[PDB]
């Protein structure tokens, strides 16, 4: 799971949609580095941005929360960290063998790895309103 | 006298609404008067997922503090009777 | 479909070479009158008309004016300048200006159209919440010792409880602890909103598909301009809207004058495909029998809406003062009282068709949900 | 007055509760708290030891009965007395 | 099995709930029960034509197969379709509660429908074609001057406007004034008495 | 009621003799049960027996 998690973060084909490569077309959409494929310059990319149309950031009191969470992602990233820390607690079964708290301690991270992973999917899609 | 003769006959008004509204190259009633449906999008109901994931964080954290409560471990009729006096007067 | 070329145009001569609506009439008019007839298309390719610059006549009426033709059995519209120089019978068909549009995109919905009022990208989060909640409802009710045997919420029970809550029938085993009911409350309010919004958005489909009304008149065509409507450039129809007294047509001729693209086309057949390349966003205005020709032809897609906006007629023309005037006029009326012309009509509009006429009819038989609209639930 | 054409909206995060007003939601909660307390006050009457412990409506259970009735998923507990069932 | 049967009932009963809203919110006019061909396919609905009329003479001298069936059935209705006067043919449709139709001339079919008691409709096209004509004597020197003016009347749109005044504006309530009227009610006791039954 | 001929009663013909009605088999069954009110008569029978 953690291997496919780290693959999914540093990969760049989350979506195929119609959008531009660059301000002077089918996109090869990533989360950090939103690229474009099959273009005139096939292969170059672009980083993510939260403001295509420039207005007030604080305006709707959740528009401030929605935009900043998506591009500065932490919910797919706290997915990575908590799944990373729990997997070390899988190795910690042998260190202090039969402490009878350790295996309980690992699964709390894994369930919290699931809770972080699902909300990051939501803020990905809800910010992709268009 | 011709100006009055024009406006009484609606000649000015037919000249006006043609040249303002009809020669206008969009519509307030061409685009606003259409009726279409949409299936619900995830942005429409994203709040119910936020309370749910927010609930499960609250469902676990209550469970974990009660876990250290009942492991590391109120019934006295007088002193909460004073709390009955305090709150009901409050 | 009035007179056309037969594919056997090599082996035959003249009368035997050309066929159609008027040719069947042509042998029949000459049968009840008893005259030797001879078919010949005018090579000028002109309807009968007159020009002011030359003061000359042309075409089929013109050869009747200039003595060449002897009778005109043709789709010839009865107007005033043609009455001036030659004659007509009683008109052998009635027709008018009609509106052509392609049929609306009536398809049957898929087997997964009961899942439609919620988007596909929501149903993944519904499952992922169901996976997300039932494991948490397992953990909270089982990770604590304080004995732990008293609960009944296994991993398989916590799915079966949570699957009962979403389907709203609910299962037997209820959470009994403090934090075990905090999770159980929120998933209940989750499925309260999601199922009720599904019931409401399903009512948004079935109602609006009953709300949309097609075009049955000029008034329903006048009161919407998001679908464009135009006419042919140079013909009877374009001048018809110019001299129109009536306020129903008066707004259209102003609107067809006050549109930035070209609502005027060059020919009839280009106007046929131009509606097909607009896909329910343009209507074309032409003669009704010509319109009833197209909506019987491949790809069975155009349709005539409303009724005749006026009433014209096609008539057999004799030269003015010629000897054929009364006996042709005695023969055209004789075919109508026998009802032969209906058989002469319904032959060539259907046998050239290959399309099904009157396939739509009404929509009362599909008033309820059919099987196939929710047959995917049986699947 | 020339303003811009109104951008239509985006429906809010808390717009699932939009068909019902800001008044009526707290009046549901104030009805939720009211009904749940009263049934506890009823069920802890009628003893006829475990006579006053006969029926299982604790104050936390009486919340849980009044919560499950509002979400339409019914729970295991059900009133036994006459004034409890009203 | 209980899981699959639950999602069944979640969809089926909600589809019942949503469409029963749609029948009551958008209560359209019932679609035409009878078109031109289809009334021949209704023997459960009746149809009739005049006793002594040339429109009755049409069906006896028709060889058209659908029209053959029409002459075949009109001999087989007891009491007969043959009403001697059109006012009885007007009144027979009105008191029949919709089981009887009456095939008559399109002018009289229109003008009855544009009067009181606002209580009929006119559906479908014409079966045959005929016309009303200005009758002049043979050899009368008006006759060729007259019909040129008739063509002159029609080419300006006057003969439309003369009829469009006389059948619409000298008419009344009609069926076109009924479409916008949308009113929804409480369900009466007769409507779900079958649930009680 | 509300006229000066009040107090004058009439044997109701529920389906009338001369009216514009042709009752369906769902309604002629019904109106016969309405006219011959068997179910209130059945109430008279079942209370007394
Ligand atoms: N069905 S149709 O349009 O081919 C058609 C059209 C017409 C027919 C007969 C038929 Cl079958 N006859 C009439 C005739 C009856 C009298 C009135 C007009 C002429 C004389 N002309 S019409 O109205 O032009």
């Amino acid at each position: 799971a953690f291997s496919l998690m780290t693959i999914a973060v540093g990969t760049d084909y989350w979506l195929y949609s119609r959008g531009v490569c660059k301000t002077k077309v089918m996109t090869h959409s990533g989360l950090w580095r939103t690229c474009c494929l099959e273009g005139n310059f096939k292969g170059l990319c672009k980083q993510i941005d939260h403001f295509p149309e420039d207005a007030d950031y604080e305006a709707d009191t959740a528009e401030y929360f929605l935009r900043a969470v998506r591009a500065s992602s932490i919910f797919p990233i706290l997915s990575v960290i908590l799944l990373f820390m729990g997997g070390l607690c899988i190795a910690a079964s042998e260190f202090y063998k039969t402490r009878h708290n350790i295996i309980l301690s690992a699964g709390i991270f894994f369930v919290s790895a699931g809770l972080s992973n699902i909300i990051g999917i939501i803020v990905y899609i809800s910010a992709n309103a268009g | 006298l011709a100006v009055l003769k024009l406006s009484e006959q609606g000649v000015l008004d037919k000249l006006k609404n043609k040249w303002w509204y009809d020669k206008g190259e969009c519509g307030a009633k061409d685009s606003g008067s259409k009726e279409k449906t949409s299936a619900l999008s995830l942005s429409n109901v994203a709040g119910v997922f936020y309370i749910l994931v927010g609930g499960l964080g609250l469902a676990m954290l209550v469970a974990l503090i009660e876990f250290c409560y009942k492991s590391r471990a109120l019934f006295d009729r007088g002193v909460q009777m004073l709390l009955t006096t305090v709150g009901a007067f409050a | 479909p009035y007179v056309m070329m037969k594919k056997n145009h090599e082996m035959l001569e003249g009368n035997e070479r050309y066929e159609g609506y008027c040719v069947d009439l042509a042998a029949e008019i000459a049968k009840h009158c008893g005259f030797k007839y001879k078919l010949t298309i005018v090579g000028d390719g002109k309807y009968g008309a007159r020009d002011a610059d030359t003061k000359i006549w042309n075409g089929m009426v013109g050869e009747l004016v200039y003595g060449k033709a002897d009778i005109a059995i043709a789709p010839l519209t009865i107007t005033l300048v043609r009455e001036e120089v030659i004659d007509f019978s009683k008109p052998f068909m009635s027709l008018g200006i009609s509106i052509m549009i392609k049929k609306p995109q009536k398809s049957k919905p898929g087997v997964f159209s009961f899942l439609d009022p919620l988007a596909y990208e929501i149903w993944m989060c519904i499952v992922f919440a169901y996976i997300g909640v039932s494991v948490v409802l397992f953990l909270v009710s089982r990770f604590s010792p304080y004995s732990e045997s008293t609960n009944e919420f296994g991993i398989f029970n916590s799915l079966w409880f949570s699957l009962g809550a979403f389907m709203q029938q609910g299962c037997d085993i209820s959470p009994r602890s403090l934090s075990g009911r905090i999770v159980g409350g929120v998933w209940w309010f989750f499925t309260l909103i999601i199922i009720s919004s599904y019931t409401a958005n399903l009512a948004a489909f079935l109602t609006v598909e009953r709300m949309v009304s097609p075009i049955e008149s000029a008034e329903d065509l006048s009161k919407q301009t998001e679908i464009a409507y135009g006419t042919l450039d140079s013909g009877s129809t374009k001048e018809f809207f110019r001299r129109s007294k009536i306020a129903v047509f008066d707004k259209m001729w102003t609107y067809m004058r006050s549109a930035e693209p070209s609502v005027f086309v060059r020919t009839t057949a280009e106007g046929v495909a131009r509606v097909r390349k607009s896909k329910g966003k343009y209507a074309y205005l032409l003669e009704s029998t010509m319109n009833e020709y197209i909506e019987q032809r491949k790809p069975c897609d155009t349709m005539k809406v409303g009724g005749n906006l006026d009433s014209k007629g096609y008539g057999i023309a004799t030269p003015k003062g010629s000897s054929l005037g009364t006996p042709v006029n005695l023969a055209v009326l004789k075919l109508s009282e026998q009802g032969v012309l209906d058989k002469l009509k319904n032959k060539w509009w259907y046998d050239k068709g290959e399309c099904g006429a009157k396939d739509s009819g009404s929509k009362e038989k599909t008033s309820a949900l059919s099987l196939s609209n929710v047959a995917g639930v049986f699947y | 007055i020339m303003i811009k054409k109104p951008q239509k909206s985006k429906p809010g995060v808390f717009s699932f509760l939009d068909p019902l007003a800001y008044e009526i939601w707290m009046c549901i909660v104030f009805a939720y708290i009211g009904v749940s307390v009263v049934l506890f006050l009823v069920s802890r009457f009628s003893p006829y030891q475990s006579s006053e412990s006969t029926n299982e409506f604790g104050i936390f259970n009486s919340l849980w009965f009044s919560l499950g009735a509002f979400m339409q998923q019914g729970c295991d507990i059900s009133p036994r007395s006459l004034s409890g069932r009203i």
